[PDB]
């Protein structure tokens, strides 16, 4: 019930923070831009559990 | 005098449990089970394990 929702919230928080970090560090020298990579989570049943 | 106890053989519902080793029959039939003595039995409860 809450597993589909709190995992999506925790994923979108890190996706916002890795954008804010690039926006902050856009002026330094040896910086490389990062992106998140997610993947879904499944049990042995057919419905999903989040991300 | 009580002549006998007679059982109603209509089907129930189909509860979904999401487990792996379980089956449920939807029409007429019975699973055949063999005990340790050798005598055979017939059943409808579908919880199996190893």
């Amino acid at each position: 019930s809450f597993s589909q929702a709190v995992s999506g919230l925790n994923a979108a928080a890190t996706n916002l923070d890795v954008i804010g970090n690039n926006i902050a560090n856009s002026a330094t020298y040896g910086f490389k831009s990062g992106t998140a990579s997610f993947a879904d989570m499944f049990a042995g049943s057919k419905v999903g559990l989040g991300v | 005098k009580v002549a006998g106890i007679t059982q109603d053989f209509t089907d129930g519902t189909t509860t979904n449990t999401g487990r792996g080793l379980d089956v449920a029959i939807s029409q007429n039939g019975f699973f055949r089970l063999v005990d340790s003595n050798g005598s055979v039995f017939y059943s409808r409860n579908g919880q199996f394990k190893l």
